[PDB]
């Protein structure tokens, strides 16, 4: 997500297995963080997609729905060919907001 | 009591919109008001 | 290679006079320092152009030259001081003839024919300001008499209208 | 709306509603919309204003747009900017039309009036 | 608190619709109120208002009175002139200096 | 100190102006580059393109563009010939006359088709009418104040304008060439400008321009230059393969 200069993609090598999508990120892509004209589907890293890591949305981690594409933009750039494009880092604002809410209520 | 045939009551980006444009005349009135040579307004608002 | 512009047209911009001096040759630098708070040319202008020889062959054909309608003096950087001429030739110009008696002083007066509006032809007579009286006394005492262009010349101090 | 499935799905109908009447009209309701003065609003206008043009062709809507570049203020003059980026991206390959109406804009964007035009 | 800017805008306001359209004045800022608005004008920015030092005539007045009716600043200060605010500060500012 | 081994290093500006092929390239601090051989040769590569000039000023960038104000943007000809800017104006000024209590109204009972434009016209405007604006060639890149360079090295007189000629009281338009400047006169009197062998004049050191005429009336072109043989002075005063492209459409 070409939003949050604070996060890492796995960035180790592809595989086989699809790539999916929560519901909130449903739509998107996965670099260029667009929500049109999708191309190509997404490959993830074995060791990205092993146990507990199966079917979850590679930018939420949430419960993965559908397979996730690259829009044309990152397809003839080639911004597809880096291996396992998934977050492996929360942030500062999943829990930033989550312990602002547990304040609240 | 109200009267028929109205519209709403403007909701808050009206409403603040409406105060910006008010702020700015108010200004361009006392800038007359002191015959201020060096104020100039451009092209960005 | 320095060049006054004279009578330097109240809106004939640096664009008009260093447009003209490229023109006709190496226009290097064109400069109305002008009226440090109207803005308006000076009235008198600098201008270099490289050459000597560009330079002298401009300031002969910068004379006269109408800027805003206005003949524009090019040259080297009204008390009554004109010169009525008999005798003259029909043949003649103006630029040409500021040419020929400006010698003696500069056309403060570009050289007006005294001819009828019915024909087109001269009538023999003109009238010309120099720049000085004494110039005035200079021209007319190298020109009185002498053998003009087709007929010899007499010119005397102005008589005024 | 705080939340962007909703907005999301209202600028998809903005897109629906223009295709049933015509461009105009909405259209001209939403360069309205670019002057007010949070963001988020804004930037889901900036949206809005694409997808009207790529459902009901863009020879349509950009000459307003190009107008509307026209009137004295930040917010709007960032609205069109923005509304073309999401135009461009969504019409594709069909671009080669309207790339030379549209570059005597950007150069004059580019020579600045702010960073965020130059952005 | 209040900025130069909300300071400013007052001012041109109050200027051009007078000292009893607060209602209208407070429509012209955000963030402010009628009561606040008024409140500011009265206390700080009327022209009026002199902010100079105390003329030693001022501070011997200002111990007098203060002694007089004590704690009663608002009935102190037109008195002497100056805002009730001012006058407390100041008289504060002697006693301490004098002890 | 090893940095001034390296600034003993550091060779002096003539040092480097002599070794290089190019000295022309080489600036002022060029010497302090870690290798200055190098950065001389490849700002003497063709079709390469300078660094910005701003890189070293104080002030950022068009900050400095700061001061002055400008016109609104200025839309392309075959977009004004569809007339969307009056219809717009006409709406702003409406709207702007408009108070709340009317703005809220029409929210609520909309003027629907109050105003119109028709297609066909857009189309006409896009597909049929578009031109190809002046662009810029490789390499000019843009710095702050480039706008406001009228233009140089027209070294031709051959040039004419429409401010010029009209402030010289010429004309302009298509009888330009038939439109002889205050200059050709004092041409044909003395040669041209001693800068300018190399200029020939219209109507005193060429032909005259297609329907010109020589002459010494109001608009006319003199009694052409000639020796006392009768050869012309500059030029000739009275006007003494397949080019096809290869593979284009029908
Ligand atoms: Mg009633
Ligand atoms: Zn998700
Ligand atoms: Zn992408
Ligand atoms: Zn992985």
């Amino acid at each position: 997500a070409k939003h949050h200069p604070d996060l890492i993609f796995c960035r180790k090598q592809a595989g086989v297995a699809i790539g999916r999508l929560c519901e909130k990120c449903d739509g998107k892509c996965v670099i260029c963080d667009s929500y049109v004209r999708p191309c190509t589907l997404v490959r993830i890293c074995d060791e990205c997609n092993y146990g507990s890591y199966q079917g979850r949305c590679v930018i939420c981690g949430g419960p993965g729905v559908s397979d996730a594409y690259y829009c044309k933009e990152c397809t003839i750039q080639e911004k597809d060919r880096d291996g396992c494009p998934k977050i492996v880092n929360l942030g500062s604002s999943k829990t930033d907001l989550f312990y602002e809410r547990k304040k609240y209520g | 009591g109200g009267k028929t045939g109205s519209g709403g009551v403007a909701s808050s980006s009206e409403s603040n919109r409406d105060r910006r444009e008010r702020l700015r005349q108010l200004a361009l009135e006392t800038i007359d008001i002191n015959k201020d040579p060096y104020f100039m307004k451009n092209h960005l608002g | 290679a320095t060049v006054y512009v004279g009578g330097l047209d109240e809106k004939v911009s640096e664009p008009l006079l260093w447009e003209l001096f490229l023109q006709a040759g190496p226009v290097v630098n064109t400069h109305m320092p002008k009226d440090r708070v109207t803005g308006q040319h000076q009235g008198y202008g600098f201008v270099e152009f490289l050459s000597e020889e560009d330079a002298d062959y401009a300031i002969k054909i910068m004379n006269m030259i109408k800027l805003y309608g206005k003949p524009i003096r090019v040259n080297k950087a009204d008390v009554g001081a004109n010169i009525f001429i008999g005798n003259l030739d029909p043949e003649i110009d103006e630029k040409l003839l500021y040419d020929t008696f400006s010698a003696f002083g500069v056309i403060l007066q570009t050289p007006k024919i005294m001819r009828d509006p019915d024909t087109g032809n001269s009538k023999g007579y003109a009238f010309i300001n120099f720049a000085s009286f004494d110039a005035s006394d200079a021209a007319i005492e190298a020109m009185n008499g002498q053998y003009l262009c087709n007929r010899p010349i007499t010119v005397s101090y102005a008589f005024k209208k | 709306a705080h939340k962007k499935a909703i907005r999301r799905a209202t600028v998809n109908t903005f897109g629906y509603i223009a295709k049933a009447i015509g461009p105009h009209d909405v259209l001209a309701t939403l360069l309205n919309n670019l002057k007010v003065q949070e963001r988020q609003n804004r930037v889901c206008t900036t949206v809005a204003i694409a997808i009207v043009a790529e459902t009901c062709s863009p020879f349509t809507v950009l000459p307003a747009l190009m107008n509307e570049y026209r009137v004295p203020e930040l917010n709007v003059q960032n609205g069109v900017l923005k509304s073309l980026s999401f135009l461009f991206e969504y019409i594709g390959e069909m671009g080669k039309d309207y790339i030379y109406a549209v570059t005597p804009l950007l150069e004059d964007a580019l020579m600045d009036r702010d960073l965020v035009h130059r952005q | 608190v209040w900025r130069n800017t909300e300071d400013e805008i007052l001012k041109a306001a109050v200027m051009k619709y007078g000292k009893n359209q607060w209602s209208r004045i407070a429509s012209l800022l955000h963030r402010k109120s009628a009561k606040q608005c008024k409140a500011r004008w009265y206390e700080w920015l009327d022209p009026s208002i002199k902010k100079t030092e105390w003329s030693r005539e001022e501070e011997e007045k200002l111990l007098h009175l203060a002694k007089l009716m004590p704690t009663q600043w608002r009935t102190i200060a037109p008195i002497i002139g100056r805002t009730a605010a001012q006058c407390l500060e100041h008289y504060e500012f002697l006693l301490d200096k004098a002890a | 100190s090893k940095k001034k081994l390296r600034r003993m290093n550091r060779f002096t500006v003539a040092e480097l102006k002599q070794l290089v092929a190019r000295p022309d390239v080489v600036e002022m601090h060029d010497v302090t580059a870690q290798d200055p051989k190098l950065l001389v040769h490849l700002k003497a590569t063709r079709n390469s393109v300078p660094v910005p000039r701003h890189w070293c000023f104080k002030r950022k960038y068009l900050q400095g563009k700061r001061g002055i104000e400008k016109p609104p943007f200025e839309l392309p000809d075959f977009i004004k010939r569809t007339g969307i800017q009056e219809m717009r104006e006409a709406l702003q000024e409406k709207e702007e006359q408009k108070t709340m209590k009317s703005k809220m109204r029409e929210k609520v009972r909309p003027k629907m088709g109050k105003i119109d434009i028709d297609y066909q016209k857009l189309h006409d405007a896009f597909f049929k009418w578009q031109t190809k604006p002046k662009l810029t060639i490789h390499g000019d890149l843009y710095y702050e104040g480039k706008e406001f360079e009228t233009r140089l090295k027209e070294k031709k007189p051959g040039d004419l304008s429409d401010e010029l000629r009209i402030s010289l009281g010429m004309p302009v338009g298509p009888n330009a060439h038939k439109v002889p400047p205050p200059w050709l006169i004092a041409m044909q009197r003395y040669g041209p400008p001693p800068s300018y062998p190399n200029l020939k004049i219209p109507g005193l050191n060429s032909p005259i321009p297609e329907s010109c005429s020589f002459g010494y009336h109001a608009g006319g072109w003199g009694k052409p230059p000639v020796d006392e043989t009768g050869k012309p002075l500059y030029g000739d005063v009275f006007g003494t393969i397949d080019r096809t492209p290869w593979g284009e459409l029908e």
